[PDB]
């Protein structure tokens, strides 16, 4: 006969609650747990793994393997641009990578980003390139002089065939929305530095690859529902 | 006493009759600590080449004036090294020091209100579904003066209701904001020192205005002399300025 | 005179009102100066 | 010692009053200068003869937690069901903002920045337009920004894989849940002097974006005509504030804006005129 | 199977209750708190700040800045009255000040009040004035002799241009209603003491200003809803 | 010390950022070789000049328990009662599987093996097709493999000698119960590369067989026409996982299978084309 | 998830019960109590005071 | 700051969510090698 007082919100079903409930199978003893390699404990281990990014997402190479590489020409003698993408973690074309796919389940993000490039050409072929990052608040650069005035790295190909640059975290606040709308986070571009030189009787073109992964300060919060998948009809049983 | 002397960079200001000085919210300006930092790149501190005194264009005070207002850091958008650094970077923060000078004779009478308002969001002039244009909130060093003649683009101009603080709050309650008075029979100067206030450690300098300066004549100017129009001058000095995120020039 | 006070949820937001503390009498508003 | 005071609300004591005697000296505390922007510090025992009084009032009710810790209505949603095209209509979407009710908006707009936790309570009501109501069940789901927004009663988005949801049925008590401080910055913005990246949307219309709140009726097709009206109440906990501002003087017109002009209407305030100033 | 007893008042929704409720966002970590100047902890700090009072609230100066000042004439040689207002904290014309606006959210009040006046004239102009306060229970004074028989201060203008008087707390009970109805709390008046004297070739008039703030014993209680604001229609989204 | 951190969710700290100075040496940490199948270990303080920053974020919300511990709908059953042949119809049978709702299926198929406990909640709804509903009672029974499956409303199998059952009536709250990890092996299979003993049924259609869930209406004959719709929600506790896999890119077609082809339909993914690659 | 058992007589309104209820005015501080002469604590003090009795209650 | 935590049922499955532990930072995924 203990007197009690009922508070508002009783009897409701909240999806994200945490309460204990009686079991339907008393005295049941589950199977023992053997050791299996490859146990994942946090989602941040997945985000620290490189994956290719579809740079060449035009209509011609829409469903093939040609969308992951970009071609270089040796007939060009000028400081020209090769490609340019946005650095927003959840925007195209890098929204479909591993880190992009995982980030679509949250709303806020922070930390730095790491980009890697690999050169796939003949061992007798040499080139020099320039990779630059542009902080927000200004239009996209159109000439090498404007691109140089910023965070940039100069790459020379040799015995090693991979380079890695980082995009520092530069923002007014501490977090950013994974779906920004009208705001941006900057651009990254690539330009010819000197030329692409080949010996006689050699293919006159070369390919390139790009990877992306998160640095040691990457983080996510405020989990939500992803927007990269949908169910139109009904799944057949 | 009535004497004051301030030296910021290579410039010095003196005055022989003032009324103390105001430190906004009792906090002195300083740099950014590592406990609150967000960006990871190293900031740039121009030091003495930017923390100096800049003087704006003067205005005329007559018997029919109504008021004026400015915005910061929009007013110093082209003042040498400070403007160049503001337009070459992406983030920045700084403090300020404001000095207002206006002198008259011993046969004049009048009073002014000098106030500094944070996040002063003004209201529109017309009714319906309208808003305020970008060009009319960034007038540069000339500032804005309340007048009566018809202006262009009526659907983008702000309101002229000076007695409503330009935003729907009664004048006379403005004393909560850091403020000072100028009484022609007592003093001819005002000094306010303001730190950096915001909800984020650092922010874009071309899309956000932290502070605003408002001058309102509460008592009309009246005299029997032949000098019936008096000028007003304003000088501003950045304190502890630093920038980050270098790129190409926005302009 | 006294009363019991126990939290039941694991989240801090889930708890009740905060305990009244002080009023920070020193007012920088009245005298905005060092 | 600490339970007793707060149970009796005897914290936050007030200074007493001391006795005084007639004086005549060179120092004049009554005289001062108001051009310095400071407030005079004259006390009653400086200009008149006083009596020793032991005050007993306590200023606990003027604290911020007491002032802002009261529930108030912030929204009202009306849903009318239709028996034709049952699986297309019968859902509602609302964007979260504390700028649609005069009392709450004016109470909270007394400062520039704030930081607090929230508490939400729902009051559902059913209006009967037929002979009987039957069994009615309702669902409310919270959609953070970027998540898919349903556009039909039978959309797949209602499965609620990660989104939080709550259910209510006739005969049940009022639902209630709590929310933490959910913002990118360190505080909320009630006034913003800035634009977006395209130099548009002046004001707070860009910084504040907390998502949407959706609702639907889960019961299948039936033969009853009803209307559902739900009211949402909000209360703040663990409150902090900065930089007070003058109170509003006129009526609000639009959300996220400070416009006050009204077509074919003169400006009206709370000040009442007098015939002559020499008669109170 | 613990036996319990249900008490009346269970399941109700009381607006001013205090109960714990489950959270809808488990494992969420809010953003850190940086230091921001200007933190307000109690409402009494706002009430201790001076603000102007619209003394001249006639129809001519209804929407302008002329309602905050009163003019003095040098052509008057007589003990005349200048203005008079009531001392109720929540009545016109001082109901729209900061302390008046804050007091409209409560029902009871107590403590003393402080009034300040500033002289705005030529530095070669002199005057003497009399400020008096009349306790309740009697009609408003009409002559200087009646006004003098009370709490009063004599002001002489010089290098300093501001004076401050206080209104002592005199009441039968310990608190007063912010909306009194028929009761009153007294009056305050201003009278010419000697004259306003000007030199040759000087403006013949001067202005005055008035401020108000609370003393160290001010207090409020029993919070309510304000009556100085209303919502007629619906706010556009 | 342990209550405080978890109440504030301050576990799982993140490393800080150290300051750096200009360097010029023979060692080049920026250069590496990606043919080794390894991830580069370059940090921001190796290629640029940094500032000392004390980070404050915590990675608690990306844990597996937080990620997978949310309720979501997995099934919807519709039961229409008929007043003719009352004792023959009016029962439903469903085979348990977590492969019929897109959100839950895609969330859980990010790994190869998992092991967890379950929690089940039911949301019953009644649709009125007549003047009144009256009194309605429902029963749900769990049938493990090998147990007799009822085929009538009045079958003897409803006596529930050993099978677990639950009852619901109008005006009652939502039922809820828990289940342990019930599998023959040490983990669940989301992908299986194998067949059965007859070299048939390729996939997971053979390893996963948890039984069936049955329901019926217990009320006897009446004169009311109603429809009953019940929704089942599931949440996982004490979760472990192994061997992560790439996320799904296309829509699902069938259960226990990975087929994606659709008649008279081109292949569509989430990638959006561009006019030219030199303009972002 | 503590299991509980509901006993008969729950939810009733008994006029002479004694239970605690939440307050509608949080943080309110009532007025102080001054000393007033004549404080009554029990009803028996009234019963120990003489009073006249209408012996002659006729119609006249 | 603190909170109560008592189990009422006899089964472990009946209890609430597991206490967050570690993330096993060492990632064999990043560097699949001894
Ligand atoms: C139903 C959810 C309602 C929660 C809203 C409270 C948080 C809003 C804080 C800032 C909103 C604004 O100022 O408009
Ligand atoms: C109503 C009982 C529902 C319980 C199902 C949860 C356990 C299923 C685990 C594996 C099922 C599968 O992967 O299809």
């Amino acid at each position: 006969g203990l007197p009690v007082f009922i508070t508002p919100g009783s009897g409701q079903f909240l999806t994200t609650d945490d309460f204990q409930s009686p079991c339907a199978l008393p005295w049941y003893h589950p199977t023992k747990e053997i050791s299996i390699p490859g146990e994942v404990k946090n989602l941040v281990e997945i985000c620290q793994v490189d994956s290719l990014v579809p740079i060449n997402n035009t209509d011609t190479y829409i469903n093939s393997e040609n969308m992951y590489s970009v071609v270089l020409q040796s007939s060009i003698n000028a400081p020209d641009k090769i490609f340019s993408i946005r650095t927003d973690v959840a925007s195209q074309p890098l929204a479909t990578t591993l880190i992009g796919e995982i980030s679509s389940y949250f709303t806020h993000w922070t930390g730095s980003l790491r980009f890697s490039f690999m050169f796939c050409g003949t061992a007798n072929t040499t080139v020099k390139l320039l990779l630059a990052y542009t902080p927000p608040g200004i239009a996209e650069p159109t000439t090498r002089k404007d691109a140089m005035l910023g965070t940039h790295v100069i790459w020379d190909v040799g015995l090693q065939s991979t380079i890695s640059m980082v995009v520092p975290w530069i923002s007014a606040s501490h977090y950013r929305n994974t779906s920004p709308g009208r705001s941006t986070s900057g651009y990254i571009t690539c330009w010819y530095q000197t030329r692409l030189v080949i010996p006689p009787q050699t293919p006159p073109t070369a390919r390139l690859l790009c990877f992306v992964s998160g640095c040691k300060d990457f983080c996510l919060r405020m989990a939500r529902d992803t927007n990269l998948h949908l169910q139109s009809g009904a799944i057949a049983q | 006493d009535r004497i004051i002397q301030i030296t910021r960079g290579d410039s010095t200001i003196t005055s022989q009759d003032v009324a103390n000085a105001i430190v906004a919210y009792g906090v002195w300006p300083h740099y950014l600590s590592s406990k609150d930092a967000s960006a990871i790149d190293k900031p740039s501190q121009p030091d003495t080449s930017s923390n100096r005194f800049y003087t704006l264009r003067s205005v005329t005070w007559s018997s029919s004036s109504k008021g004026w207002w400015w915005k910061l850091p929009d007013a110093l958008k082209d003042m040498g090294i400070f403007g160049e650094n503001m337009f070459y970077h992406y983030l920045g923060r700084s403090g300020y020091t404001i000095h207002v000078q206006c002198n008259a004779s011993k046969f004049h009478q009048g009073t002014l209100i000098v106030a500094l308002i944070p996040e002063h969001q003004i209201a529109s002039a017309l009714h319906g579904n309208v808003n305020v244009g970008y060009n009319y909130t960034h007038p540069g060093e000339t500032g804005r003066e309340v007048k009566a003649e018809t202006r262009l683009n009526p659907d983008l101009q702000p309101t002229e209701e000076y007695w409503l603080n330009f935003d729907g709050t009664l004048l006379g309650n403005i004393t909560i904001f850091p403020h000072q008075f100028i009484n022609l029979r007592s003093n001819n100067s005002a000094t306010i020192i303001a730190p950096y206030v915001n909800a984020v450690p650092m922010d874009s300098m071309r899309s956000h205005n932290n502070w605003s300066l408002v001058i309102i004549p509460i008592c009309p100017l009246e005299t029997s002399s032949a000098i019936n129009t008096i000028p007003i001058t304003i000088s501003i000095s950045p304190m502890c300025a630093e920038f980050s995120g270098a790129r190409a020039k926005r302009q | 005179l006294n009363y019991f006070n126990i939290n039941y949820f694991k989240d801090a937001a889930s708890n009740g009102a905060s305990k009244l503390e002080f009023t920070q009498d020193p007012s920088k508003f009245t005298d905005p100066v060092k | 010692e600490n339970y007793i005071d707060e149970v009796l609300n005897e914290v936050l004591v007030v200074p007493n009053i001391n006795s005084s005697n007639p004086t005549t000296s060179n120092s004049a505390p009554a005289l001062d200068a108001a051009e310095t922007g400071h407030t005079s510090s004259v006390q009653p025992e400086d200009v008149i003869e006083t009596r020793y009084v032991q005050t007993s009032q306590t200023r606990d009710e003027m604290s911020l937690e007491s002032f802002l810790g009261r529930s108030g209505c912030i929204h009202e949603s009306k849903l009318e069901v239709t028996l034709a095209n049952y699986n297309k209509e019968n859902f509602t979407v609302w964007a979260i903002n504390l700028q649609e009710m005069a009392q709450i908006r004016r109470k909270f707009e007394l400062f520039t920045y704030t930081r607090f936790d929230s508490e939400i309570t729902l009051v559902p009501c059913i209006s009967a337009l037929s002979q009987d109501i039957g069994h009615i069940t309702m669902q409310y789901m919270y959609v953070p920004p970027g998540a898919p927004v349903p556009n039909s009663r039978d959309d797949y988005a209602w499965q609620s894989g990660t989104n939080a949801s709550v259910f209510w049925q006739h005969g049940q008590a009022y639902p209630r849940f709590s929310l933490p401080f959910l913002s990118v910055a360190s505080a909320y913005y009630m006034f913003y002097d800035g634009y977006d990246e395209q130099d548009q949307n002046y004001g707070t219309a860009n910084t504040n974006n907390m998502g949407s709140l959706c609702s639907r009726i889960v019961t299948e097709k039936h033969i009853h005509k009803v209307h559902i009206m739900t009211r949402i109440y909000h209360k703040a906990k663990h409150v902090k504030a900065w930089c007070p501002r003058p109170p509003r003087a006129l009526e609000y017109t639009r959300a996220h804006r400070t416009n006050f002009k009204i077509e074919d209407r003169s400006i009206q305030t709370a000040i009442v005129t007098r015939p002559i100033i020499t008669t109170a």
